[PDB]
RNA sequence: AGUAGUAACAAG
RNA sequence: GAGAAAGCUAUU
RNA sequence: AUCUAUAAUAGCUUUCUC
């Protein structure tokens, strides 16, 4: 309507004020004058709406032919203002007018609504074609992670998505053709051919496309299912004390399945390596493990990939291992070489020191990136060699940078100059290697300049390549262009036919992560695969449920009440270095409680799960002494021997046991004489309370000053705040 | 008889687990009535009371009486103290810089680059802003436009460049102008027989002198805060004009860049991210407690946070933080605390004097406060006016050099608090403190060998904060063993508990329209399920309560109900006519089919398959007149007929606005024509330093050329179009 | 620099830590025990435990409010036809004759055959609503010249002592009744097992809540505020009669309409959100105001007749009161149903905790018990100075009544008291957990708390209840000083 | 009157 | 007459 | 490994003097 617009402009330029506004206001100042409003927006719109819905004509009608089809009156109900305010005033109507339109109004085509709101219809399809499992009541430990809100077709950064939308819907008024936007060119074309004759208003289409192309990531509490298909049902997924099994519809990406498979395999390994015959337990748990909806074995077979734990589970289940790794855009498959990851402090080019886990030893990997292939030999903190096959240039340099940051060498570390942070805004750790990989994808120029060069080799079919993306006389150090049954033992170690061990259970990562897909362990002992807080709560609840028989067995027997399945699950969250020492300490404390008949139910309950691992005494036979017993993961996961703890606290006034925030009444299964029973009898191994505070001895002795005391020696031990007590060996 | 005691619940349940019962948010929030001048004068008096031991002088720029508490005598009691020591502030900032190398430089660089890429229209992103041209309050875009028009009148054109830096340069150059010509508003008053008074506004050219303009540009307009929960007494808030908002943005951005990278800052994290950060910090403090020792947490708030913080200290902080920046950026970051150090407070609407015998009342404004003998005021107002008199300016405004009037430097104040938190120790004593700071609320974690050394550390922290002009409230703070505390209304008891009552006011009908309210209410229920401990039973009950309130608000009860109403007749007719009754929307008398699982699907999509074809066609009619259709050729609106708009025709009584409406309509027509020419202007903000007329003319010329070359227009109309384009 | 400055700062600048003990926790607001102060009067907008609903078995049709009131008054024709005033009590600055004339005008306007509930602008109606009571606004110059025009000293809410009627209301509103007033709409069908669990829990929770008097009171408030807002907007310059009505359901399922009284709306030209419209309320009751005169200083009570439920009749009184409301209060009264949510969420969470400890749903066990688990009990109150325990449902009703009272007696005094007393509650919890709390200025805490205790009945009663609970906590901690 | 509570409304 | 900042939600 | 990036409007919550 170019002619109509020119006529409109000529009509508008007939006033001195419109002419002044159009001539003086710049195009930037349009964003100012479009918001011009001499009146303040009414506050409290809920009150305003409740007030206006009781009025006669609260709604505004757009003047036109469709408004005229509404009668001024209908059965004695006035639907709109009379013909007095057709001009210069603005027509209004009642809500009965809207209801009349929905009842006796003209009927139009409901096409265009289906395309604009197609994302919501896909959401409804996923909900309807979904299966609901059973509901479980028990502790759920939720971590607050940044997760994707709704599933997306092609996740794009908002700037690139804005440019793509601008290309699709407003190609004439678009601007400079940014290079990145050409990457999605094909997609752009498709959308345009689908919107050639759409009469929907362009801005609604723009926000439809933005809803289809822009990710919305928010911090949310999650527990074990972080894929967007589960995030959209998060509210029905779980609470703090219940879980609901949900199987969403649609099709799931292979990345989610691989990540969930790795998480499940790691959890199974962690649970298994603590039991007698870990192979049998690992196989039993793996045979009843379901990833989303398929069994674990099928996912292991169908997916070529994984990590060390995945290969261990594959061997245990009788499948073939695939020593192939992933580095985001790099796929590495090991050939030969065993190494260990050790965490040391590493300097970076910015001068910052970061605690990084670097692998030691010499190893070789066949590496692939898109349509690029090569081999890579590396040593500890020193890159050895990278042979490259012929491939496309950008993929070539991407593979080069991915391999050179994979080597974990000093040149790469000191070639980092800029702004790199390994901490989340919420103070959560980001994996340093992945962050460096992400950084060097857009700023590899500094890396290549820092790397250096040398003279090219002069072999037959070998030539050197430079960052100048062309055949150059100079090549950088390390890059060379070339144009052409395992049996798993009882302790979950993979050995060849010869005797050499490829990978062991100690090689699995210690990281606790949330699976993208919901993992289900169809076994009555599912809770043994939970997190640390859930495991502690379930173990202590089991102890409370069987308290009477445990106490009877302990007061009659000596050793058989220390070996139980619940305690075997509990041992998997005790760090293995301290498990034996904790067991020795706790066994000594319980034995000294029994011997002198001083029995404290709260302390017996608290220290019973720790008496499961084989004891580890000191040279003299005396057990180690502790103030608190640390558990895996998080700084709040510990058990205080004397006082309360975030995981275990006891109130003798109410006789109430607080375990991980849940209150259990110990009343009834307790003698009130224990309120008048000294606590210090069950705080130290081989120590009994003698009396009150003695100024003769002086300061309260610490653990290291107390383990070295000879028998029969007095000492002052502070039980808790304001309770000075003297103790004797 | 047995008497119910509700507090006895706390015998069975710990307080944190039942903290929601201590938030009476089902009741009406307090509201203020009448003037806020009393609270404003109280604020001025209190602000000057904590600095009266400082240096008092007379400003040679405006003539106001200025008080400078910085580097004043150290306090000798526990009363609020505004005497921050410059050297101590510098030492805290230097310790912060040593603990986080390159933090200040990175923050300065980011702020400078953002300022370089910042446009003027950013200033339009505020609420009610003091307009100096009319000496009133106007929306931010209107105030900015009036400022730009006035600056154009005064031969200042920095806004035409489009960036924030030339606009700020023109602002500080306007401060040097000996005279200021602008557009103000005059109200013609008419004696309407009925008698009443009719007001008709019109714009006129006004002029002010240099000092008068400077005082107006430095003036803050004060009003009263409504609907605030938790406070017995009401309080006044303040708003600044364009001249100050232009410069506060950059300092805010710099301090935000600093705060993002501090492990002790509670800002700008919020919600679940803030909860995760605080939980990780608490866990870290628990792990790092020395063996055999004790740890204390102090739940603390700072009393008189805004009245004691001094903008001169902020000037020093900005000079220290931007140490390695170019000179121009350092000056730019120095402008804002300087303008705050000379700020002038507008006292408000005044006081109303009444004669009860004659039933008469009249409003005495702030300029006329001292035209009445002080014996004609209340006792409290008389005392306040007597204390106010030295700082009172004969224009009805007060000099308020000390203090920050209301929350303008939350980020920079947080930086100062975190710097206090970063000292960690005094004199190598046997304790170590850390903690979390968010604005003025704080949690202090002190690890030591026993309780006495912990209290020594808390005392040292209190005194160190005194050195920085920060006063910990001994009344509102307390200390206990670590593992249980409070921070910004979030209660930690071995993990943050859920406070459901806090979100209770959000569960009502929002009041946008019938379609939007349903989606908003269901989304609120879903999010409260996710992160407020709202169980499935409570969520289903919330669905029921929302549906009941929705039906009573929009008068859309069930079609088979016998409720009388103007809409209910047609709703019953639709119910009888419709065959697929389960597909009717709740706003049209249909049943509610929402439950827990489908809480995230919009209502129309959820009922689309159950909908009658005739009802579906009527509801989703692309040309229904209840939704505004964009036009210069009408487009298709895909949302249904329930997306209507209650066009807010604010007819404030006894005032007939005929000339403000004229200018607003002129702007609206120009912008609508611009959108017609540039269809993308509503999606992406257009850029360019040229006139809108030339941009539209070139776009129209290109469109005419292209649609003539494609055969969409004939020769004759193309000749007419090119003739009209050339006539421009 | 910091070390040097702290070396010279006066030692008087101190945080003065003091270790909190039970002996250091004193009762809040001692003046509420001072008998020289008046008992706090009843200031709620409508009657709560003294309400009397005239029941009329409805035929399932929502006919109309005026028609409903006409039918209810036709059923109780003796009360309707009483035309002489038998004054029982008179409000101090009130006109009994004008109030009775207004009541008769209401009855006649609601009993006639016309379809309009508008009243005429008679002298008694003008007095009751308050007509021409606004002060005339003059110009500033005239007022400045006039030495009689002075700033008015603000009224301060006076100090009152504990009144036993608040305890009696708490006891009565949390008691079970035989009528259901909640009108919860339909919900979508259940598919997921979590939805089935939610519905199973909702059965117990809303069955316990639906049969308490507090629920009927809440519905009365909600419906009346809806009607009042609608009438105020629709009839700005008219006096309208608005019946106070409810719809209840028996255990047999038969629906009744309850007429609790009538109301008159004055002129409602509410420009601002704090602008007041006067509502003159005439409520039926069977409580004799002469039993507790200190409760009813705001009410003019006539005895209008007698009613029969049993072999002994009960007097029917008409409590008449001039009252006021604004738009904010009406809007927040329309959404008082949310008093349910805060009540049941707090309780549902408790149930959920137990489930996590047991591995299965514990709603039936918590409410009624089962073979494995005994019913859950809570300390709910005192009888003869001794702790008394009630069921889970009783505690749920108590929490619901507490939220209802938060709405009914809500103002700035309640907000300030809630905040300050919450700080004190956190200190007391830290004391109970043996966290060894330390204070810096406890007298300041108590002064901040007591600043808000003036004349809100719920705040004064909450101070009394807090003192009683604190005494019980001290007595319970006296045994904890032995471990 | 009353609502209300440090100041207002009780129409302009 | 109803401000600043942060988080979240809805909408165009 | 979500780390980057992120138009405007409106609402809600929190904090910001007693
Ligand atoms: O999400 C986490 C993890 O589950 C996921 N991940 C890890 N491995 C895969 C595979 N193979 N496919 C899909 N997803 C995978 O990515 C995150 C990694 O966290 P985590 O496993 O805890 O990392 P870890 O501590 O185990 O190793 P890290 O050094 O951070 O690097 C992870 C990744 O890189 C491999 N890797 C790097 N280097 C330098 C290696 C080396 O020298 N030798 C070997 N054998 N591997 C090296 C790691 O092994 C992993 O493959
Ligand atoms: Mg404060
Ligand atoms: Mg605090
Ligand atoms: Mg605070």
């Amino acid at each position: 309507m170019t002619l109509a617009k020119i006529e409109l402009l000529k009509q508008l330029l007939r006033d001195n004020e419109a002419k002044t506004v159009l001539k003086q206001t710049t195009v930037d100042q349009y964003n100012i004058i479009r918001k011009f409003n001499t009146s303040r927006i009414e506050k409290n719109p809920s009150l305003r709406m409740k007030w206006a819905m009781c009025s006669n004509f609260p709604l505004a009608l757009t003047k036109g032919d469709m408004a005229n089809r509404i009668p001024l009156e209908y059965k004695g109900i006035q639907l709109k203002t009379n013909a007095e305010d057709i001009g210069t005033k603005g027509q209004m109507c009642s809500i009965a007018a809207v209801t009349w339109w929905n009842t006796y109004g003209p009927i139009g085509d409901t096409e265009g609504f289906e395309r604009v709101y197609e994302s919501f219809f896909l959401r409804k399809m996923r909900l309807d074609n979904a299966t609901w499992g059973r509901i479980t009541f028990g502790p759920v430990e939720r971590v607050r992670k940044r997760v994707l809100l709704n599933p997306l077709t092609k996740e794009m950064p908002p700037d690139e998505a804005s440019n793509v939308i601008m290309e699709i819907l407003f190609p004439k008024e678009a601007g400079i053709p940014r290079e990145s936007t050409w990457i999605h060119r094909e997609l752009i074309k498709e959308k345009r051919e689908k919107l050639k004759g759409t009469m929907i208003t362009p801005i609604v289409l723009a926000y439809m496309l933005e809803r289809e192309l822009v990710a919305r990531r928010r911090f949310l509490p999650v527990a074990g299912a972080t894929s967007a298909e589960f995030i959209e049902m998060l509210h029905c997924l779980q609470g703090e004390n219940w879980r609901q099994i949900y199987h969403p519809g649609g099709n799931k990406l292979t990345e989610s399945r691989s990540q969930s498979m790795i998480v499940a395999c790691r959890k199974i390994i962690r649970r298994s390596i603590v039991a007698s015959n870990p192979l049998e337990l690992a196989v039993e748990i793996a045979n009843k493990t379901v990833i989303d909806t398929e069994p674990l074995k099928s996912c292991l077979a169908a997916i070529d990939g994984g990590d060390v734990a995945c290969d261990i589970i594959r061997a245990a289940l009788g499948l073939k291992i695939r020593q192939r790794q992933r580095f985001g855009r790099l796929e590495l498959k090991r050939i030969s070489g065993r190494g260990f990851k050790n965490d040391e402090e590493i300097l970076i080019g910015n001068g910052t020191i970061q605690k990084i886990g670097i692998w030691d030893g010499e190893e070789e990997f066949h590496v692939r990136c898109g349509e690029c292939r090569g081999i890579l030999k590396k040593s500890k903190m020193k890159l050895e060699k990278l042979l490259i096959n012929s491939a496309k240039k950008e993929d070539m340099r991407d593979l080069i940078i991915l391999c050179m940051v994979f080597s974990q060498d000093t040149r790469m570390f000191q070639g980092v100059r800029g702004e790199i942070n390994f901490l989340n805004r919420a103070g959560q750790l980001l994996s340093p290697m992945y962050q460096l990989q992400r950084y060097f994808l857009n700023r590899s120029n500094d890396l290549f300049d820092q790397w250096g060069y040398e003279e090219s080799p002069k072999a037959s079919e070998l030539h050197g390549i430079n960052e100048s993306m062309n055949a150059s006389d100079y090549t950088l150090k390390g890059v060379v262009v070339t144009r052409n049954k395992v049996s798993i033992t009882k302790n979950l170690s993979l050995i060849k036919r010869t005797g050499e061990v490829i990978m062991g259970a100690n090689d699995v990562s210690e990281l606790e992560s949330q699976a993208q897909l919901m993992i289900t362990y169809d076994t009555p002992k599912m809770w043994e695969m939970g997190t640390t807080k859930e495991l502690v709560q379930n173990t202590y609840q089991w102890v409370l449920k069987n308290l009477v028989t445990l106490k009877a067995q302990f007061l009659l027997g000596k050793e058989d009440m220390f070996q139980w399945d619940a305690f075997e699950a509990f041992e998997s969250i005790i760090p293995q270095k301290m498990a034996g020492q904790y067991s020795g300490f706790a066994r000594a404390v319980l034995k000294q409680m029994r011997d002198q008949e001083v029995m404290k139910t709260d302390q017996f309950i608290k220290l019973l799960p720790f008496c499961f691992s084989p004891p580890k005494l000191r040279s003299n036979g005396e057990p180690y002494q502790f103030l608190k017993l640390v558990l895996k993961g998080g700084g709040e996961n510990f058990i205080e021997v004397r006082k309360g703890s975030p995981l275990f606290s006891y109130n003798p006034q109410t006789e109430v046991l607080t375990i991980c925030g849940r209150m259990m009444s110990l009343k009834g299964k307790i003698e009130d004489e224990e309120r008048n029973r000294s606590m210090g009898n069950a705080v130290l191994a081989g120590f009994l309370v003698s009396g009150k505070y003695d100024p003769d001895l002086g300061d309260f002795k610490t653990i290291e000053e107390l383990e070295k005391l000879k028998p029969g020696e007095k000492a002052n031990i502070l039980l808790y705040q304001g309770k000075p007590v003297k103790v004797v060996k | 008889g047995m008497n119910i005691n509700p507090y006895f619940l706390f015998i069975d349940v710990p307080i944190q687990a039942a903290i929601s019962t201590t938030f009476p948010y089902t009741g009406v929030p307090p509201y203020s009535h009448g003037t806020g001048t009393g609270y404003t004068i109280d604020t001025v008096i209190r602000t000057h009371e904590y600095s009266n031991k400082g240096k008092q002088y007379i400003s040679d720029v405006t003539g106001c009486t200025m008080v400078d508490p910085t580097n004043g005598p150290l306090p000798e009691d526990n009363e609020p103290s505004a005497y921050a020591q410059l050297d101590c502030v510098l030492e805290a900032l230097d310790r912060m810089d040593e603990e986080h190398p390159g933090l200040f430089q990175a923050a300065s660089q980011n702020a400078m680059e953002t300022l370089m890429v910042t446009t003027v229209d950013k200033l339009t992103q505020g609420r009610q802003t003091f307009d100096w041209t009319v000496c009133r309050n106007q929306p931010a875009a209107t105030a900015l436009n009036t400022t730009i028009t006035s600056f154009r009148l005064n031969d200042l054109n920095g806004a035409d460049k489009g960036g924030l830096i030339p606009f700020c340069q023109d602002i500080i150059d306007s401060l040097d102008r000996p005279e200021m010509t602008f557009f103000s508003v005059k109200n013609i008053k008419k004696k309407l027989p009925a008698f009443l008074i009719k007001r008709i506004p019109m714009k006129v050219k006004d002029k002010i002198t240099k000092v008068e303009y400077i005082k107006r540009a430095l003036s803050l307009n004060t009003m009263t805060k409504d609907a605030e929960r938790g406070k017995l007494k009401r309080r006044a808030i303040a708003t600044a004009g364009i001249q100050i908002r232009g410069f506060v943005l950059v300092v805010e951005n710099l301090a935000k860049n600093i705060c993002e990278n501090l492990e002790q800052s509670g800002l700008p994290v919020g919600g679940n991210e803030k909860k995760a950060k605080l939980s990780n910090a608490v866990a870290k403090m628990l792990s790092n407690c020395p063996p055999g020792g004790i740890s204390m947490t102090v739940t603390g708030d700072n009393t008189k946070w805004n009245e004691c913080l001094n903008p001169r200290i902020f000037l020093a902080m900005t000079e220290r933080i931007t140490r390695d920046s170019p000179i121009w950026f350092r000056d730019f970051c120095s402008i804002a605390p300087v303008l705050f150090s000379n700020k002038i407070a507008r006292l408000g609407k005044g006081f109303m004097i009444t004669s009860k015998t004659k039933r008469l009342k009249a409003q005495i404004p702030c300029p006329d406060l001292f035209s009445i003998p002080l014996e004609r005021y209340n006792e409290e107002t008389r005392a306040k006016l007597k204390k106010l008199k030295p700082f009172f300016n004969e224009e009805g405004t007060a000099s308020l050099s000390p203090g920050m009037m209301m929350g303008m430097f939350n980020m920079l104040s947080t930086v100062l608090g975190v710097a206090a938190l970063g000292i960690k120790n005094i004199g190598n004593k046997e304790y170590l403190w850390d903690g979390l700071q968010s604005s003025d609320d704080f949690a202090l974690f002190v690890n030591a060998k026993d309780e006495e050394t912990c209290m020594e550390g808390i005392n040292d922290f209190y005194r160190t904060c005194k050195l920085l002009g920060i006063n910990m409230s001994k009344k509102k703070s307390y200390c206990n063993e670590t593992g249980m505390f409070e921070f910004t209304s979030m209660f930690y008891r071995d993990g943050f508990v859920s406070n459901f009552a806090m979100e209770l006011p959000s569960f009502g009908v929002a009041g946008v329209n019938e379609s939007a309210d349903m989606a908003i209410g269901m989304t609120i229920i879903k999010n409260n399920m996710i992160n407020n401990g709202m169980g499935p039973a409570t969520a289903q009950t919330a669905i029921q309560l929302f549906i009941a309130d929705y039906r009573y608000t929009y008068k859309c009860h069930r079609g088979d109900s016998k409720v009388e109403g103007k809409r209910m007749k047609i709703i019953k007719e639709l119910w009888e006519n419709t065959k697929g009754r389960d597909g009717l929307l709740v706003a049209d008398g249909g049943p509610n089919i929402y439950n827990l699982r489908n809480l995230h699907i919009p209502e129309i999509v959820l009922k689309y398959n159950l909908m009658d074809p005739e009802y579906k066609g009527r509801l989703l009619h692309p040309q229904n007149p209840f939704v505004g259709h964009l036009s210069i050729m009408d487009y298709d609106a895909v949302s249904g007929t329930h997306s209507w708009r209650t066009k807010r025709n604010r007819s404030i009584l006894n005032t007939d606005q005929r000339n403000m409406i004229l200018e607003e309509q002129c702007y609206a027509k120009c912008c609508n024509l611009f959108e017609a020419c540039f269809n993308s202007a509503s999606y992406r903000k257009p850029v360019g330093q040229h006139s809108m007329l030339e941009a539209m003319a070139h776009r129209l010329r290109m469109d005419a050329r292209l649609d003539y070359e494609s055969g969409r227009m004939s020769k004759d109309d193309f000749e007419k179009a090119m003739a009209h384009l050339g006539e421009i | 620099a910091i070390e040097r400055n702290l070396a010279r700062m006066s030692p008087l600048v101190s945080v003065t830590p003091k270790k909190l003990t039970w002996e250091d926790l004193r009762p809040i607001g001692p003046h509420i025990y001072n008998h020289e102060l008046p008992e706090v009067p009843y200031n709620a907008f409508l009657l709560m435990s003294d309400e009397l609903g005239l029941a009329n078995m409805t035929e399932g049709k929502s006919k109309k409010p005026k028609t409903l009131a006409k039918e209810c008054l036709e059923k109780y024709s003796t009360l309707r036809d009483q035309t002489d005033p038998i004054l029982i009590m008179k409000s101090e600055k009130a006109n009994e004759n004008f109030l009775w004339k207004l009541w008769r005008d209401c009855v006649n306007t609601i009993s006639n055959e016309e379809m309009s509930n508008e009243l005429q602008k008679t002298n008694y109606a003008k007095w009751a609503t308050g007509d021409g009571l606004t002060y005339q606004k003059i110009m500033k110059e005239v007022a400045i010249d006039d030495e009689t025009m002075c700033q008015e000293e603000p009224k301060i809410p006076n100090k009152c002592r504990v009144a036993a009627w608040v305890q009696t209301e708490m006891n009565l509103l949390s008691t079970l009744t035989s009528k259901r007033a909640l009108d919860l709409p339909e919900i979508g069908p259940d598919v997921a097992p979590v939805e089935h669990v939610g519905s199973e829990r909702r059965k117990y929770f809303v069955n316990e809540i639906n049969y308490c008097k507090a629920s009927t009171v809440m519905m009365k408030y909600v419906l009346f505020h809806t009607s009042l807002l609608n009438e105020s907007n629709a009839s700005m310059g008219k006096y309208k009669v608005i019946p106070i009505t409810n719809r209840v359901v028996n255990e047999k399922g038969e629906s009744f309409d309850m007429l609790y009284g009538l109301a008159v709306k004055g002129q409602s030209h509410l420009r601002g959100d704090t602008d007041v419209v006067t509502v003159v309320t005439f409520e039926f009751s069977s409580t004799d105001p002469r039993v507790d005169s200190g409760k009813w200083p705001k009410y003019t009570v006539f005895r209008i007749g007698s009613l029969f439920v049993s072999g002994r009749e009960k007097s029917v009184y008409l409590y008449c009161r001039v009252n006021g409301t604004n738009k904010i209060q009406m809007k927040w009264g329309m959404e008082a149903r949310r008093c349910l949510l805060q009540s049941m969420q707090q309780m549902e969470a408790i149930v959920e905790q137990e489930s996590s400890i047991q591995g299965y749903d514990m709603t039936k066990a918590c409410f009624k018990g089962d073979r494995v688990n005994s019913p859950k009990t809570f300390s709910i109150g005192t009888q003869e100075g001794k702790l008394v325990k009630g069921s889970f449902g009783k505690a749920l009703r108590v929490i619901f009544t507490k939220c209802l009272m938060h709405y009914v007696f809500g103002n700035a005094q309640l907000e300030g008291f809630s905040a300050e007393s919450r700080r004190l509650l956190l200190l007391i919890q830290a004391l109970k957990d043996r966290k060894g709390p330390w204070v810096f200025d406890l007298e300041g805490m108590y002064s901040g708390i007591e600043e808000c205790i003036s004349n809100n009945p719920w705040v004064i009663q909450s101070a009394y209840w807090f003192n009683e609970w604190l005494g019980f906590e001290k007595e319970g901690s006296k045994v904890l000083e032995s471990v």
